[PDB]
């Protein structure tokens, strides 16, 4: 059959697989889950995060014994930007440190950046429920919670990321090898209105881009558009770790000098590449997104994990369903 | 069990130790001693991944110094057939 | 700053005075507990095994009365040094009859919470 | 490129910074000079604010005593500014010598309460 | 000439931006470009010792970021014929 | 005129010079003074002391505009020590970090480890009066405080150290040269009932010596009484800044491994040395104390700056200078 149709058959099969599994099937046999009291200070939060080499944690409300939402880099980024654009004194920004996590969230609700409330799925419910929830919330992660009837307490089992789900699929679906349709004949990814930055762009300006487009990274290009590097929201956390907010005044170039070694690298592919190579890349390295570039590393687009996962779960003749509900939100870096 | 009460046992408070004999509590078993959260950095870059736990030790409190003014408290429990070691960071009071 | 976890809470000095400090922490925390019983007017090591019961404040404050069952054990690590080992043995509401006399476990789910929250309240008491 | 600097840093538009300084002085409780237009138009001296503050530790003890604080916006580089804050000293308004002139005049020694009033300014500024 | 007031000058409210940018502020003069606390002249004995300040900077506020959630504020004053730069570390709020 | 009668005469001159000078005369012409709000957390204080390379700071009470006491290592040493003795739970100690400087002084007050009033002099009183006042308490340091008639604000001009005072004497009194009486015919310094420790001693145990004798340092000796090192109360500060109180449990040897390359060193002298040479050492370097040893480095005694200062101000023979 033709290449297009083979892909469509492959995708039906992965959908079936995704539906058959549970979120719980993605989990390792023995694993760790780090939880934060909502009443922690921010500055304490950044240290624990950095210290544990994680970029996220679910929040726990301990008077209630309820899950209290999910902490991600998007929280800091949105709050930092909100204070930054309305203050005329740079150092005032350092006050964010003295907020409790509960408060930080209140600020996001008052500026309309976090939804009404909490979103999650049962760990023993279909893995596709988790994908659809993430799709409708524009979240990159979703907590697996189960409510205990004896106590009313909600049991946080874990947090599921689109990286881990995609990696789970690449390891259990030989049918990824049958996705050979190239990207340029596909409508997947973002090819216009790209937030980009230069080496001379100040970090506070990247932060604003991060928040405004609600994205997690910003490619760095020179004039004439070649790809040089990337500035992640996580790199921002590291800069402001240990209370040093003047680092936001640094240029991107200056900030990269302060960024640790990253093996793996920055993943690039061409418009003629296809989902199959992307899956083999997913199984042996932590791809957070692929930057689409030409002959001469000229940036033409971005394909991120959400773009791949939303495309996959949306079915016959590619829905269009999909992605629907409150499509900006806090969720979930 | 079934005895739940108040207050502090009379002996221990008032007063006239030395003891009666008062015995020494049991020695520390070796199956304590090791905690699975202690494997530094953690492997294949999952990192959340742990060794399977010793069953006898499901739901025993575990603790560590933070240097940041918060409690660090953990406990491994079983979910369906898999194991969750949740580590919570909490303010005092 | 990421170091070594260890079971229980570290304590030191004199085992009875430690046991005396643990009992007081429990009562300040509002917990209910077993007390030791003598084999004549003489004692046995089992003295260092308490097992307490805790009204669950987020249940109380709601429409229920559910208890958490927490068992404490003093080990000696080295003369002068002890571990106060704290173990969850589940949760039980109001005649929810399936079932377990061993504290109905918290139904079939066996969550670390509210246990660890109460562990927190214990540590503060033992530290204040 | 060195941690101490004069004044308090600011960025943006100088008129907006000026409006911020004023709101802050207002909410810290101080009084101040106001710009005066010279034949239809305002001038650069608008960025010079003489302020006056009732000293709280003095007020708590039934004393009417003022601190004189002079504020001055300078531009360091495009969009970056220093709010220079200067002490013109202190005056218990009921003594000297027996009412001949005013405005700090006499003392010029101690940096307190000046530094404590600066801490109030900076608090207000940082929480607009 | 009427000195002090408690009202926010009205014109500084609402319509604002007309590039009749109500004057620019003066440029920073060279003497405010450097604070004598920055020159931790260390010697090997007296560590409190400082270069003699500039007379026209007596009683001017100076500040430093602390990375600790407290204000660091200083001012140099004359005691008799000698100079005291006091650096205060103070809680916010 | 004989070494004895000569020292007798030099002291008289030194004493005359010390009254004649004010504390103010001791100050450099331009100087820093670092001040701490009394409501700062213990946690922030230790960090601040650590990064400004200082070991104490005057406290400011900024509702009243009043000096509020002097923060020194003795404050932490006393409360750690209290805490170590009375708790069965080791990691409770770390709660000290969340105390404010005020409640730390409050704790020290209950347990009575602290005087009531805030010891001071006017910067223009006689230098002798500051020496007397330091000697009258222990202080080690005395704040030079004035008030502003206009506002009733106390003005902390500076804080004066027995070191600075002794160096001032050193730099301005040639008569320090004429003190040739050997330490062994004087009664100055402590020469028995010493608080010592060895490399095996737990740091928490040194901490209680420091509080109990309230002293700033304990020499480290071996079984033969040979001087190996010292362990200072400022070492303890370094142990616990950044908030890791499990270091107190370290022995002295392991704790020594964490001493920054920055260390002044340990000054020694001999029982046959005398004040002329010690003033000369003080003139040209930072001496906190001298450990008196023999030829095999066997510890014999401890001569600290307060002992020297006390001999200097109180007659040749009024106090521990009585002597032979
Ligand atoms: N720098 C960017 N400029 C414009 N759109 C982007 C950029 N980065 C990501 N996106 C799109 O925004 C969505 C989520 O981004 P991510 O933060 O990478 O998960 C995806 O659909 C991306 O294709
Ligand atoms: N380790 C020590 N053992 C006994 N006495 C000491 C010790 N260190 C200092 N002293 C005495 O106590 C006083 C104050 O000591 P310092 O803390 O060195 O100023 C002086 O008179 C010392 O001789």
């Amino acid at each position: 059959m033709d290449v297009q149709e083979t892909q469509k058959g492959a995708l039906k099969e992965i959908q079936a697989f995704i539906r058959s599994r549970t979120s719980y099937d993605v989990l390792p046999t023995s694993f760790r889950l780090i939880v934060f009291d909502v009443t922690l200070f921010v500055k304490t939060s950044l240290s624990l995060l950095t210290l544990n080499n994680i970029v996220s944690a679910p929040l726990w409300d301990s008077e209630a014994n309820k899950f209290a939402g999910l902490l991600t880099m998007a929280d800091f980024v949105n709050v930092i930007k909100y204070y930054y654009q309305s203050s005329s004194f740079p150092e005032a920004i350092a006050e964010i440190d003295k907020f409790r996590l509960l408060g930080l969230r209140e600020v996001e609700r008052k500026i309309g950046a976090i939804p009404p409330e909490t979103i999650y799925v049962h760990p023993m419910h279909s893995l596709m429920d988790a994908c659809l929830a993430m799709s409708k919330s524009r979240a990159r992660r979703i907590p697996l919670i189960d409510v205990d009837g004896e106590t009313g307490s909600e049991m946080i089992v874990s947090v599921l990321t689109q990286y881990r789900i995609l990696k789970f699929i690449s390891m259990n679906c030989k049918e990824t090898a049958m996705l050979r349709v190239p990207l340029n004949q596909m409508t997947i990814g973002t090819w216009s209105n790209l937030a980009t930055a230069s080496m001379e762009t100040k970090v506070y300006d990247v932060i604003k881009m991060l928040a405004e487009k609600n994205i997690s990274a910003v490619p760095i290009v020179n004039s004439e558009g070649t790809l040089l590097n990337v500035y992640e929201s996580v790199d921002v956390m590291h800069l402001i770790q240990d209370g040093d907010y003047s680092n936001l005044d640094l240029s991107v170039g200056e900030a990269l000098l302060k960024r640790p070694a990253n093996f793996d690298g920055v993943h690039t592919c061409r418009a003629t590449d296809r989902l199959d190579g992307i899956f083999d890349a997913i199984k042996h390295s932590r791809v957070h997104r692929l930057f689409v570039v030409d002959e001469n590393l000229k940036l033409e687009g971005i394909l991120s994990l959400a773009d791949i996962l939303n495309y996959i779960i949306y079915d016959k003749t590619t829905t269009p369903g999909v992605p629907e509900q409150t499509d900006n939100f806090e969720s979930a870096v | 069990s079934e005895q739940y009460s108040t207050e502090i046992p009379a002996f221990l408070t008032s007063n006239t130790l030395q003891e009666l004999k008062l015995p020494k509590p049991p020695s520390l078993p070796p199956h304590l001693e090791k905690c699975i959260l202690n494997s530094n950095t953690a492997y294949k870059e999952d990192q959340s991944v742990l060794p399977n736990p010793n069953h006898v030790l499901l739901n025993h409190l575990a603790a560590a110094n933070t240097q940041l003014g918060v409690l660090a408290l953990s406990a491994t429990t079983r979910y369906h057939r898999k194991y969750v070691t949740t580590a919570m960071f909490k303010n005092f009071d | 700053r990421r170091n070594k976890w260890h079971f229980g809470v570290r304590c030191r000095g004199d085992a009875p005075e430690i046991l005396l400090a643990v009992y007081r922490a429990l009562q300040r925390a509002g917990a209910q507990f077993t007390v030791p019983k003598p084999v004549n007017g003489k004692y046995r090591s089992d003295m260092y095994t308490i097992k307490s019961r805790w009204e669950i404040p987020h249940c109380k404050r709601e429409g229920k009365n559910t208890y958490a069952y927490i068992e404490l054990q003093l080990y000696e690590v080295m003369p002068g040094c002890f571990m106060l080992d704290v173990k969850s043995n589940g949760y039980k509401d109001i005649y929810s009859h399936p079932e377990r006399t061993a504290d109905h476990g918290m139904d079939d789910l066996k969550s670390s919470f509210p246990f660890l929250d109460l562990c927190a309240m214990l540590v503060c008491k033992l530290f204040s």
